[PDB]
């Protein structure tokens, strides 16, 4: 009973059973500061049964540094009481409550308990109870630029899925007598040692088809072994194998046991000696707070730092830690103790929320057990960070001024950022910017662009939007929401409903870009990413890229004159199937789904467009005849969609649907088997229908079958929609109409000058003139996956399953069909939070203007397996041109709007290079091999005039530059690469 | 010398190499064992992304070292 | 992209292939028109076939779209001109030039492959009644690829 209209993208990550079990779990959250509120938000969006909050501490001003559900009107009120009302709106299926008193026994009501901003003694008291009652316990902490997470799910945690990957399946060619399984040609199984597999459809070895899993010994990328199958047979041919994933038993240790000998999770392998330091440092922080009435060390205080280091040494001695304490790092932990950054809160909250989901659903591999993280490379170095600058000023930014100082706050307040996209990452980024105080100064500004509208499924991870907002524009709603969060942003955000691309350069032109400080991409496709990357490279602006997919995510930074661009690297392309496989010989459900999508488009979209264009253009016939690859099929479509097969009722639509069923599931299969009989052999003697080719069988229409009836209903309804008729749904009319159907005879054909023109003219004159039909139009079917009342996914599922029945393929349900046909990208809120946190941690590095490449970090992570990794950006390649060092990416030539001959002479004289090719956009302005007359014609013209002539279009009034690509050779004739030319108009 | 490469999806790969091997040889071995073209592979060791044209000894990669094979994601 | 396309065009210009001639249409570098002469030892001998090549915006990282424009009676080419060639769907690696693609298309024309057909009826005729296939191919080339 999961609402698939809301959890659509999340069910593709977790699944139906996982969410069903999650909807029966209670979560308690202790602490309602930035980290606690982040965790509670993510948990509420995920869809747990209920959330309970406990934080009786009254609100303070500094708490607003990362708490976005608190306002300055709430000072002096308990945080949970003021946060519950705003958390109860995120999801209507998740109640949110507040408890004013916590007792140990009460903890038995909850499936998971999350603890933040709690001293170590209380944490030990809570864990001593949760551990022995089998309650999942998570404890998180965020101190300045440092963070920690601890998980303890009990001694007998059962993990059903460990990596979150689909089970591997494959087609076998042969299985020898010793279990050596071999894949088909050029196919990799992808298994590892110790995996379990089960076989089916194996000929010669029936025993392997029982379903019992067997061990796997990967002997190579194409072959593996299962053991000895002597008894079951001698050799097996063909068949399929599917991986079997077995549960695992994970044993956690209590916090009291874990303090003595912790088990670390390393987010960065470049610094593997630090987590032992942070383990002592955080315990020393707890001891210091317990010795000072729960007060953390003051910001950048030397006395408190010395006392904290004494506590650290005492703790290291007590625990018998054989570690050499790093005084600088430990005192840095002391200095930033009172820091509270929204980026760290978002990062840790995403991670902790994913851990909570793991505890409730018993899926994915959890953290085991300590996770200590730092982003100390973000500390500014161009400003004075001292005790005088880091002291609080009684404002909402104290949690950040305690780490960066007032001067860096002034630097942040003067940013002029540009955010592309307003999806999930866009909403998170806007929240982070509002909390950090970005663009709240006199010279600050934020610009956000997005051309999409809010939908029901977007509310599951885009937390700035509400059901009342469905149908509005994302950018406007996000701007209003973030203005509500931080009132200082009123009048300092501009929202556009424009798509960033070649068609919007009149709005995002030179004037717009020259004023920015940085660009942040929040897109979901590669084309827009590449376009924005090129624009930033031309204007020399920093770029922050980030992407997510299910539980995986990455973040990258592009810095002018330092690193390479986003487009300097490659990514795997999307996979497409060969046309021959889709057309005649499918062997997977994906092939049938693609064929069904093509059938839908060709039945309900293309003929309608042809008919409409015929009735609109007064002379469409000539264009169709002289342009279309198959004009006769266009004429046939027009004829039979206008006059011959035009329905006058719904019974005619049902009859048409029955005829189409016969055409596409009974007759074409008969023709194919006539061409290639099941007993046929190839030219080499091998049977034709062997391997990836499955012999089909015709389908005889049976009304009692469910798939046949589904196809008839969907096709009839879509045809009626095309012709705008009333569509029925009661099965009685369908049964009555289809009962009195007499199929026309069909016999496969064996095949065997001016007639074709005669037929075309006969069809042409049969068409009624457009004059007789004025105002009559047919409605094409525009594919829409998210609507469940248009019969689109229903038709695709029915057609795909019928074609699977033709070729004996396992049919897929409507859920998988929607996932495959709709090209849905799985999405999560926790991954979005993590990527936003990482991007905002890099943003402060960009603001500080760091000039070294070892200080920036590109991040990758997978939350299903708990993997985090960071790597320095790649420096931009250099080259030598005319004995000068030239940056390959960030350098350009600045030339006036001179003549083409003058440009060639300039390159010959200054650079000593001979120009061989010069192109602008997608046009070849000049080439060395062109005929002399053409060159003489094109030589004495200016660059702007030449571009206008070649492209046959005038330059826009707002065009202020031309980007030209030039290929030239040196004196010796060796090709030398040069940077592009920026002609100033 | 034997090294381990962990994928962002959780898979583990064992490679037999030598200290003098270049990054190109390692990428070719990974292509042989996985089918990923060398131009699309992103290898990270100790916080440094390995670049073509250099040797393993330049990155201080020793026996039983762990590399991470990562990739960029188009969603968001 | 542009540099790669210009490099390929210059390389084609240096040595006339003598069996193919590809070049940008008008001045659009990403849209080319190519010509293929029918192999001498094939039914399509003495025929000129025009192909349309559409380079993607991500060239050479995505395969170009190559479509036959002249009607051809081949088992692996349908009525829309689509070509059943592996190097153009998923085997595309940014390491081979358009000349290699044209040579592959010419080789495909010299000897069809009916074991994995794209037009089942033509493959059936080719396997069963070869002489009828030869006659049909010659007639189609005469009445479509000449003139
Ligand atoms: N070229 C572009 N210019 C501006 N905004 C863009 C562009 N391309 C995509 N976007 C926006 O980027 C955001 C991408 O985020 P996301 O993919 O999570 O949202 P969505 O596409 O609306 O949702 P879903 O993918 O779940 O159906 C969307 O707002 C999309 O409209
Ligand atoms: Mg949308
Ligand atoms: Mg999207």
């Amino acid at each position: 009973t999961i609402d698939e209209g809301l959890y659509s993208r999340q069910l593709y990550v977790l699944g139906h059973e996982a969410m069903k079990q999650m909807s029966q779990s209670n979560v308690l959250i202790i602490g309602c500061k930035g980290l606690g509120v982040e965790i509670a938000k993510n948990v509420c969006l995920a869809g747990v049964k209920s959330v309970t909050l406990y934080d009786p501490q009254p609100t303070r001003i500094e708490d607003l540094s990362s708490q976005y559900f608190l306002t300055e009107d709430d000072i002096g009120v308990p945080r949970a009481k003021v946060t519950v009302s705003k958390l109860a709106e995120l999801n209507q299926y998740v109640p949110v409550s507040v408890v004013d008193e916590l007792s140990t026994e009460y903890l038995k009501n909850f499936k998971c308990v999350v603890v933040t901003e709690t001293s170590l003694t209380k944490q030990l008291e809570i864990n001593d109870f949760t551990h022995k009652n089998h309650i999942a316990y998570i404890a998180a902490d965020s101190r300045g630029l440092f963070g920690s997470i601890f998980c303890d799910f009990g001694e007998n945690f059962i993990c059903t899925d460990t990596d979150g990957n689909e089970p591997l399946t494959g087609m076998i060619a042969s299985i020898t007598d010793d279990g050596v399984v071999t894949m088909l040609e050029e196919t990799r199984h992808g298994l590892e040692n110790g995996d379990f597999v089960k076989f089916t459809e194996v000929k010669g070895m029936p025993g392997l088809n029982d379903g019992t899993p067997r061990k796997v010994e990967v002997k190579g990328p194409y072959t593996f072994s299962i053991g000895s199958v002597k008894d079951l047979g001698s050799a097996g041919y063909n068949g399929v194998f599917t991986q079997v994933k077995v549960p695992t038993k994970i044993s956690f240790k209590s916090l009291r046991e874990s303090l003595k000998d912790p088990e670390y999770v390393y987010p960065d392998f470049g610094k593997m000696m630090r987590p032992p330091q942070y383990h002592i440092a955080f315990q020393a922080l707890s001891a210091f707070a317990d010795a000072h009435e729960g007060s953390l060390p003051r910001p950048r205080n030397d006395i408190d730092a010395a006392e904290f280091f004494e506590f650290c040494k005492k703790i290291a001695s007590t625990l018998q830690f054989d570690v050499e304490l790093d005084e600088k790092l430990i005192k840095e932990i002391s200095y930033q103790a009172r820091g509270d950054l929204v980026a760290m809160s978002a990062f840790l909250g995403g991670a902790v929320a994913q851990e909570v989901l793991k505890a409730t659903t018993s899926k994915f591999y959890p953290l085991k057990q300590y996770f200590y993280f730092d982003s100390l490379e973000s500390l500014p170095s161009s400003v004075t960070i001292s005790e005088e600058t880091c002291k609080p000023r009684g404002c909402r930014y104290d949690g950040q001024i305690a780490v960066f100082g007032s001067e860096f706050q002034e630097k942040i307040a003067s940013l002029s950022t540009f955010l592309v996209g307003a999806g999930a990452i866009g909403c998170e980024m806007l929240k982070n910017w509002a909390m950090m105080g970005v663009a709240t100064g006199e010279s600050g500004h934020i610009s956000v662009t997005d051309m999409d509208s809010i939908e029901k499924s977007n509310l599951n991870r885009q937390f700035l939007f509400r059901p009342r907002d469905v149908g509005k524009l994302k950018s406007e709603c996000a701007s209003t929401a973030v203005s509500i969060m931080n009132p200082s942003l009123t009048g300092k955000i501009t929202s556009y409903q424009e798509r960033v691309g070649p068609e919007s350069e009149g709005i995002f032109g030179d004037e717009f870009f020259e004023k920015l400080s940085l660009v942040t991409n929040a897109l979901d496709n590669v084309e827009a990413r590449m376009y924005v990357d090129r624009r930033c490279v031309f204007f020399e602006k920093p770029l922050l890229e980030s992407g997510t997919l299910g539980t995986k995510g990455n973040t990258q930074v592009v810095v002018p004159h330092l690193t390479e661009s986003y487009g300097s690297s490659q990514d795997p392309p999307e996979k497409s199937f060969p046309i021959c496989t889709l057309k005649n010989f499918p062997n997977r459900i994906e092939h049938t789904i693609a064929w069904a999508r093509d059938l839908f488009e060709g039945l309900f979209k293309q003929p309608i467009d042809n008919v409409n264009m015929y009735l609109s253009s007064p002379n469409f016939l000539e264009t169709s005849l002289k342009t279309s690859s198959n004009p006769r099929e266009v004429l046939e479509n027009i004829r039979d969609y206008l006059v011959t097969e035009k329905p006058l009722s719904f019974e005619e639509c049902i009859m048409w649907a029955r005829l189409q069923f016969d055409k596409f599931f009974n007759n074409n299969i008969q023709q194919l088997l006539f061409n290639f009989p099941k007993d046929s052999v190839t030219s080499t003697g091998q049977p034709f229908w062997s391997g990836p080719k499955r012999a089909p069988t015709p389908l005889s229409f049976d009304i009692h079958n469910r798939e046949h009836f589904d196809f008839i209903v969907a096709a009839a309804s879509l045809y009626a929609f095309n012709y705008g008729l009333k569509s029925e749904t009661d099965p009685a009319i369908y049964e009555r109409v289809l009962a009195g159907y007499n199929p026309p005879p069909f016999a496969p054909k064996s095949g065997i000058a001016n007639k074709d023109k005669q037929e075309l003219k006969s069809i042409a004159d049969s068409l009624p003139p457009p004059s007789s039909l004025v105002g009559f139009r047919l409605t094409p079917a525009e594919f829409e996956k998210d609507d469940d009342s248009n019969h689109h996914i229903d038709f695709i599922t029915a057609a795909s399953n019928l074609r699977a029945m033709n070729y004996d393929i396992t049919p897929a349900d409507r859920f998988k069909t929607k996932f495959v046909a709709g090209k849905i990208v799985p999405a999560m809120c926790t991954s979005t939070a993590v990527v936003s946190g990482l991007v905002c941690l890099e943003l402060v590095k960009l603001v500080d203007g760091k000039k070294k490449i070892e200080e920036y970090k590109n991040g990758f992570f997978n939350l299903a397996i708990g993997l985090f990794t960071f790597s320095d950006p790649i420096a931009s390649p250099k080259m030598k041109v005319n004995g000068k060092e030239i940056d390959k990416i960030w350098d350009r030539y600045n030339l006036p709007d001179c003549t083409l001959q003058e440009l060639i002479d300039y390159f010959q004289k200054e650079e000593g290079l001979e120009v061989t090719m010069l192109s602008s956009g997608v046009s070849l302005l000049y080439a060395n091999f062109q005929p002399p007359k053409k060159l003489a014609e094109r030589l004495p013209l200016k660059i702007s005039e030449l571009v206008e002539q070649i492209t046959k279009k005038k330059l826009e009034p707002f065009r202020k530059h031309l980007v030209l690509e030039i290929c030239c050779d040196d004196a010796n004739g060796e090709d030398v690469e040069v940077p592009f030319i920026c002609i100033k108009l | 010398m034997q090294i381990f490469v962990k994928t962002l999806t959780g898979k583990t790969i064992t490679l037999e190499v030598e200290s003098s091997d270049t990054i190109d040889n390692v990428k070719s071995k990974i292509q042989d064992k996985e089918g990923i073209p060398p131009d699309q592979q992103r290898l990270i060791f100790a916080g440094k992304q390995l670049e073509d044209g250099r040797t393993l000894s330049d990155y201080n990669i020793q026996k039983e070292s762990t590399l991470h094979l990562v990739l960029r994601l188009r969603g968001g | 992209a542009l540099k790669r396309i210009n490099r390929e065009l210059a390389d084609l210009g240096k040595d006339p292939p003598s069996s193919s001639s590809a070049g940008p249409v008008g001045d659009d570098l990403f849209h080319w028109q190519a010509t293929i002469m029918g192999p001498a030892d094939s039914p399509y001998a003495g025929g000129v076939f025009f192909l349309s090549i559409h380079f993607p915006t991500d060239y050479p990282f995505k395969p170009p779209k190559v479509n036959f424009t002249t009607r051809i009676y081949h088992p692996n080419i349908n009525s829309n001109g689509s070509i059943c060639l592996d190097i153009l769907r998923d085997q595309w690696s940014p390491a081979l030039t358009i000349s290699k693609v044209l040579l592959s298309i010419s080789s495909l024309l010299t000897d069809p492959n009916p074991d994995d057909p794209l037009v089942p009826e033509i493959a059936h005729v080719y396997k069963t009644d070869r002489s009828r296939y030869e006659l049909s191919a010659r007639e189609w080339t005469r009445k479509y690829a000449i003139g």
